[PDB]
C-alpha cells in the first residue's frame, strides 16, 4: 500500500516496513 | 517565532527561532534546554528527517510548528 | 566506510563499502554475507527503496547509516 506516517514522530515510512524507521513504533494499534 | 519540539516521551520543548536558523542552530537550542548533544538528535517534520546544513525556511517550517525529536547514537 | 543492514531475521550486519559505492555492489556484498540473491533484495533507507544504477551518496547514506532489508516484492519493480 501507501507510504505511512508514524503516529509518534510523523516519519513517512516505506509500506514494506511494519515499524517506524526512526523510532521503531508499530504502524497500527 | 516560537516552535515546539515534542520528545518520544511526550514532553514539549518550546523554542524561540527564526526561519533562517539552521537545523544545527535548532539542535543547539534543544541542547540548551535538554542537555542532549546535537549529534544525538534527529528532528522529524512533516514526514522528513531535517538535515544539518539546511534552514527552517528550507522545510517551510512556519510559526507554531511542532518538530519531533528522536534520539540516535552519536555517529563515529 | 561501515554501514549497517537490518536483515530479514532482525539481526543487523555490518558492511564495509566505498563512500559512494553502487547500490548493486552493496546488494552483492549482502548476498555474499547474508546469502540473499540481489534480485530478491529490497533495501530501504529514509523511507525510500534503493535503486540499482544509483550510489550510496545519491541517498545521503553516510558512515554508520542503517539500511533495512525487506523481501522483494510486493513493491516491486
Ligand atoms: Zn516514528
Amino acid at each position: 500500500g501507501a507510504p505511512w506516517n508514524c503516529d509518534s514522530c510523523t516519519f513517512l515510512n516505506h509500506p514494506a516496513l511494519n515499524r517506524c524507521e526512526q523510532c521503531e513504533m508499530p504502524r497500527y494499534t | 517565532m516560537q516552535i515546539f519540539v515534542k520528545t518520544l516521551t511526550g514532553k514539549t520543548i518550546t523554542l524561540e527561532v527564526e526561519p533562517s536558523d539552521t537545523i544545527e542552530n535548532v539542535k543547539a537550542k534543544i541542547q540548551d534546554k535538554e542537555g542532549i548533544p546535537p549529534d544525538q538528535q534527529r528532528l522529524i517534520f512533516a514526514g522528513k528527517q531535517l538535515e544539518d546544513g539546511r534552514t527552517l525556511s528550507d522545510y517551510n517550517i512556519q510559526r507554531e510548528s511542532t518538530l519531533h525529536l528522536v534520539l540516535r547514537l552519536r555517529g563515529g
